[PDB]
């Protein structure tokens, strides 16, 4: 007989990352409009600049 | 605020080496500071 | 009379200032070893005698 349904394209609720990523605000459907995370190069296990 | 997360292997057979001695400057600062006051002084000011 | 104006604009992070953050966190670094190195020379030479 005629095919009706022989499944389709899937829609997916989420999309997980494999790889680790930096910290980030949003940048999506919402946008964040504040400063981005600032980095710090706090801890340093020998001194640098002091 | 909190850490983010290693991979599964670092989380289930993980170990790591640290030390919780966090020291003082005391022994830096107990003494007559007002001959090496100035030249303490002339590095801050070219700090900024 | 001569007096110049001082801008510091460019340094500051929204409130932060990165410079004077990680400058300031050196400190620990000396603290820490400054407590080692001195238990370091009591061990290895201990009451002194002239």
């Amino acid at each position: 007989g005629e095919i009706i349904y022989d499944g389709g394209l899937s829609s997916k609720l989420a999309d997980v990352v494999d790889k680790t990523t930096e910290p980030h605000n949003a940048d999506g459907a919402v946008k964040d409009g504040r400063i981005a995370p600032v980095k710090l190069d706090l801890e340093k296990q020998k001194l640098d600049k002091l | 605020y909190r850490p983010r997360r290693f991979k599964e292997i670092e989380h289930t057979h993980g170990y790591v080496y640290r030390e919780l001695n966090q020291g003082s400057l005391l022994p830096l600062v107990d003494a007559n500071l007002k001959e090496s006051s100035s030249y303490y002084f002339k590095k801050l000011m070219s700090s900024i | 009379f001569a007096l110049a104006q001082i801008n510091a604009d460019d340094e500051f992070i929204g409130a932060i200032d990165k410079e004077s953050a990680e400058y300031l966190d050196e400190y620990a670094t000396l603290a820490r070893d400054i407590s080692n190195s001195l238990t370091l020379v009591k061990a290895a030479f201990g009451p002194l005698e002239r």
